[PDB]
RNA sequence: UACCCGCAGAAGAAGCACCGGCUAACUCCGUGCCAGCAGCCGCGGUAAUACGGAGGGUGCAAGCGUUAAUCGGAAUUACUGGGCGUAAAGCGCACGCAGGCGGUUUGUUAAGUCAGAUGUGAAAUCCCCGGGCUCAACCUGGGAACUGCAUCUGAUACUGG
RNA sequence: UUAGCUAGUAGGUGGGGUAACGGCUCACCUAGGCGACGAUCCCUAGCUGGUCUGAGAGGAUGACCAGCCACACUGGAACU
């Protein structure tokens, strides 16, 4: 409180810890997956959710997810990941990027394609 | 980087003439005029705050052809200018060629008489002007081309032109096609029913 | 311990006045004293003396209007852990200048308006409205 | 030719042996464009009976502000329970910048120029309430005169 | 040594000229010591188009300044001028 | 054109110098109050007249040793 | 090359996200705690405006979305501008060096503080009024601003000696 | 969750030395010099005009343009 407290210790802002530490402030990063399988989430939710352990090329080693109903990953699939948690997943912190690398696109969608890697359909 | 969809539908979802249309018919009998456009247009919107204030943006844009990022820095331009930044927005607006040459009447609309710019068919103080945006000021001459002059689309322009309320701040000889931007138009000028400061309020929060 | 007098001053005041007190008394000083000449000044207090010479006793007679204090606010600014120097084209001024701030200048204790038309700057000592 | 605007509607709730009771709040202001504003707060089981009992309190309830040709006097604190709130008149010009809460209060009070901001907690209730009271408590530049017991330029 | 001469300013294919003194070994665009005219070949003539304070000039001059072929050009043209 | 600082004498020990403290007053640039500040100075004394705790007027001039750029004008007060 | 004239024909030139609340935009069919959505709340077990398709609509538009990133809103490090009985926060208590602060009068000093003058504070940038490219971006004239530093000369109420 | 640091070290004399003042260097002499107003040690980093943000005070930042510095495969060296 005391102006001669403060001249001794200033204010010091709390430094923001990251909720996307293995992109280290990139935009996506590309990975081998590792494994490829689902998990079940929190509660009050219940389902089959489609994850990855993905190696990334900075070493860094996390769980991503796979959007969109089906997809073409196993391991060994080289993928690009960016930012963006699952929310009853924990420690679910990552996306995979569907149509980029040896991800595919959703097949068959109209709606919001481009989130899920989907060339516009000739018509 | 124009709206080129069917227009009634703005004046429809906006409750108003939006004057996109010649003015040679009653706008009842080419649209239903009081009712939004598709499915639900029956269904009455219990608008929120928010939703004033940008169909209120929406309705001032329809009107003049503007698309968002021109008319965001058509706002940014009012504020920066000294006096009532409300009032600035409209003089901007009212102040574009592809306008003034509609308010001369050489132009059915002012999506007509935009095209009359981007075609050569304008020219200010005896220059070719061909950008709608460009900015007309106080004794500027706009004119139609010689080449231009026969074009019907103008004598039909300047007959409805004829019929509607003649703005003070022009001074127009239909016979040589040609018109005088004696001023900038004063807010009383110009509609009642603009509320800018809802547009105002809109860009300032 | 009694470091501030000045702030003493202030809340002798602005407590006396919140219990619409005729008058408070103080030990008094110079420096009061000048201070209790702008209030006076400035209509903000009836009238003041100092009595006594070898423990000078300062007399403030404070003033009401609608059954109310004339005296708003009384705040101290600078003080003796954080000292306020303006110049003058830096001088507050309070409510838009319908209230006042005191100036101790080379020229003695006045007005923030005061100091402000003889080109000073100053000890920035209290706001009053 | 009074302004009545109406600044925010609420569900609360009551419990009882049968369940819980649901009813509305209804917070209001009325003015008269030229120094007077009233706020109103009513309840009942229906939103329509809440709006409406409101205005009713708003009417009555309400307080003189010494405005200065559509603008305030001079920078103004108000508070109460969480809220501090501040405001400023501004130039011609500007027209009313501040929160939904303050600006319904300001628009039918007549201040037309001002700087508004909230601090804390923005719970409208408690905002209009520490508003009204900032506008109410303004001094006006004739009574700090009368105040001072001088007719000064400062008249 | 010190010398007079234009740096290039202006837009791509609207060159415009600043007339400075510096020395000759800093780039054209780079530290000079003195502005002292500009030169705008592009100027529409109607109005202006290029100004010298050449009492500076010659200032310089006078302490071994040189000056540039198309400075020593534009103080001929400007001493024609008036 | 008599360029000059005051200060007292911390000490007095080297032959022929002497360390001379200077010190002021100094707004806070973010927290406003006004805080001592103290600059010591590696100060020329030849003749050694200048004794610890003098106040003492120096001035000053090109380097004299390593760490000094600065002489003795003159003594003011002394011996407290 | 800019620019100007001529020829042919609407001819070669529209996509992206969103529509449960926050938040502008609603319906049907499919699915049935699945498949899936999800910035936050939170959607999904038979009427789902929240999933997926469709029709309709909203917002942007040669872009539109997602991710990353700084500041903002955040008075949420609070100098301006916050707090510590019960919400995070009074050291279990006392003595006390350094340090911060210090009652009242006179004289003195003139470091702090205040005033003025002078020099400097590169240009560009920002801002103001103009000028030039068909407009705009862009380019450019002049100004104002650089809220700072330093020297000298004063003022002496307050702080310091 | 670094409290002590320092032998060319701090100063003095004299010789040498540089374009020039100087522990720059050498001999001798004195025993100083720095440090809680943060030395020493550890981590990080080119600095500025300015840039972005913010009503402001601030916060963040130092591509493009301009000024200063430093470097030229790594470590060292001088010659012209
Ligand atoms: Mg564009
Ligand atoms: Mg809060
Ligand atoms: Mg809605
Ligand atoms: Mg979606
Ligand atoms: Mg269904
Ligand atoms: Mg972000
Ligand atoms: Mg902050
Ligand atoms: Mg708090
Ligand atoms: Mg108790
Ligand atoms: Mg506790
Ligand atoms: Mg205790
Ligand atoms: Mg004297
Ligand atoms: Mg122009
Ligand atoms: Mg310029
Ligand atoms: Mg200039
Ligand atoms: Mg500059
Ligand atoms: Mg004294
Ligand atoms: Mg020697
Ligand atoms: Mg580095
Ligand atoms: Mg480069
Ligand atoms: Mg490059
Ligand atoms: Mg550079
Ligand atoms: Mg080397």
């Amino acid at each position: 409180a005391t102006v001669n407290q403060l001249v001794r210790k200033p204010r010091a802002r709390k430094v923001a810890k990251s909720n996307v530490p293995a992109l280290e402030a990139c935009p996506q990063k590309r990975g081998v997956c590792t494994r490829v399988y689902t998990t079940t989430p929190k509660k009050p939710n219940s389902a089959l959710r489609k994850v990855c352990r993905v190696r990334l090329t900075n070493g860094f080693e996390v769980t991503s997810y796979i959007g969109g109903e089906g997809h073409n990953l196993q391991e060994h699939s080289v993928i690009l990941i960016r930012g963006g948690r699952v929310k009853d997943l924990p420690g679910v912190r990552y996306h995979t990027v569907r149509g980029a690398l040896d991800c595919s696109g959703v097949k068959d969608r109209k709606q919001a394609r481009s989130k899920y890697g989907v060339k516009r359909p000739k018509a | 980087a124009r709206y080129l969809g069917p227009k009634l539908k703005l004046s429809r979802r906006e409750g108003t003439d939006l004057f996109l249309k010649s003015g040679v018919r009653a706008i009842d009998t080419k649209c239903k005029i009081e009712q939004a456009p598709g499915q639900h247009g029956a269904r009455k919107p219990r608008l929120s705050d928010y939703g004033v204030q940008l169909r209120e943006k929406q309705k001032v844009r329809r009107i003049y052809g503007v698309l968002e990022r021109q008319f965001r820095n058509y706002y940014k331009e009012a504020a920066r200018l000294k006096g009532n930044t409300g009032e600035n927005l409209l003089a901007l607006l009212e102040g574009r060629l592809d306008n003034v040459v509609y308010r001369m009447g050489f132009g059915a609309t002012r999506a007509e008489a935009r095209q009359l710019v981007s075609h050569k068919a304008i020219m200010v103080n005896g220059r070719v002007v061909n950008i709608a945006s460009y900015q007309v000021s106080p004794n500027d001459v706009v004119s139609i081309r010689e080449k231009a002059k026969k074009q019907s689309r103008v004598k039909a322009a300047l007959e409805l032109a004829e019929q509607r309320e003649k703005p003070t701040w022009l001074e127009v000889d239909a016979g040589k096609m040609e018109g005088t931007f004696k001023r900038k138009p004063e807010r009383s000028d110009l509609s009642a029913d603009i509320n800018e400061h809802l547009i105002v309020e809109l860009y300032s929060k | 311990s009694m470091q501030d007098p000045i702030a003493d001053m202030l809340t002798r005041i602005r407590n006396g006045q919140a219990a619409n007190k005729a008058a408070v008394t103080m030990p008094s000083s110079k420096l009061k004293v000048a201070i209790a000449n702008v209030l006076k000044e400035e209509g903000f207090i009836e009238d003041f003396k100092v009595e006594g010479d070898t423990k000078p006793e300062l007399e403030l007679t404070l003033k009401y209007f609608q059954g109310k204090a004339v005296v708003e606010s009384i705040q101290r600014v600078s003080r003796p852990g954080l000292r306020i120097y303006k110049r003058k084209d830096e001088l507050p001024k309070v409510m838009a200048g319908l209230g006042i701030a005191v100036v101790s200048t080379s020229k003695g204790v006045m007005t923030d308006r005061a100091a402000r038309q003889a080109g000073l700057g100053g000890e920035i000592i209290c706001y009053v409205a | 030719e009074l302004q009545e605007k109406l600044i925010a509607v609420n569900r609360v709730s009551k419990t009882v042996k049968g369940g819980r009771i649901f009813s509305f709040t209804a917070l209001t202001v009325v003015g008269d464009g030229n120094g007077r504003v009233g706020f109103g707060y009513g309840k009942a089981r229906e939103v329509p009976a809440a709006i409406q009992k409101a205005m009713e309190k708003a009417r009555r309830n309400m307080i003189n502000v010494a405005l200065n040709n559509g603008t305030l006097q001079h920078p103004v604190k108000g508070v109460h329970t969480g809220s501090r709130v501040f405001m400023q008149p501004a130039s011609e010009g500007t027209g009313i910048i501040a929160g939904g809460a303050m600006r319904a209060v300001l628009e039918v009070a007549g201040v037309h120029n001002v700087l508004a901001k909230a601090y804390g907690s923005t719970n409208p209730i408690n905002v209009v309430r520490a508003t009204i009271d900032g506008l109410e408590n303004m001094n006006s530049p004739e009574m700090v005169a009368a105040k001072r017991g001088k007719s000064v330029e400062e008249i | 040594m010190v010398t007079i001469r234009l740096a290039r300013h202006g837009a791509k294919k609207r060159p415009f000229y600043q007339v400075v003194v510096a020395d000759s070994r800093n780039a054209r665009n780079g530290r000079f010591i003195e502005r002292v005219g500009f030169f705008n070949p592009i100027a529409s003539e109607k109005e202006e188009g290029t100004r010298l304070d050449l009492d500076r000039i010659a200032h310089w001059v006078g302490q071994g300044a040189t000056i540039s072929d198309r400075v020593a050009a534009l103080i001929k043209e400007v001493n024609k001028a008036a | 054109k008599i360029r000059t600082l005051q200060g007292r004498v911390v000490s007095d020990k080297m032959e022929k110098s002497i360390v001379v403290a200077i010190e002021r007053f100094v707004k806070h640039p973010i927290y406003g109050k006004f805080i001592k500040r103290t600059t010591k100075l590696h100060v020329h004394d030849e003749n050694n007249e200048c004794g610890i705790g003098d106040v003492v007027e120096i001035r000053e001039c090109r380097p004299l040793s390593k760490t000094k750029s600065w002489t003795l004008v003159r003594v003011v007060e002394k011996a407290v």
